[PDB]
């Protein structure tokens, strides 16, 4: 006698670039991150008088 | 060449900096005279009457 169950699925949610989180944030896909050892920005800020 | 035409990127904005705090020179004794000319409201307010 072949028996079925009943499963309930796994509740999905919003994805990061649809909350409104991501107004905050500036979102790039760097596909090969786990090669990147460091990574830096430099500024260089010239001061008026 | 580019360390020519960088060395002439150089000393155009350490030669912009030199007018360009100059302009504030203009805006700062503008007001300093402003200041110097303004008595306060309580001294000034029984005198217009």
């Amino acid at each position: 006698e072949a028996l079925l169950g009943v499963y309930t699925n796994v509740v999905e949610f919003v994805k990061f670039l649809e909350t409104a989180l991501a107004a905050a944030c500036v979102n790039t896909e760097f596909k090969d991150l786990r090669r990147m050892i460091d990574g830096k920005i430099q500024f260089k800020i010239s001061m008026p008088t | 060449f580019t360390e020519y035409a960088g060395a002439i990127k150089t000393i155009t904005s350490a030669l912009q900096f030199g007018m360009d705090a100059l302009e504030r020179g203009l805006v700062d004794t503008v007001l300093a005279v402003k200041l110097r000319h303004a008595p306060p409201v309580f001294i000034l307010k029984t005198l217009g009457d």
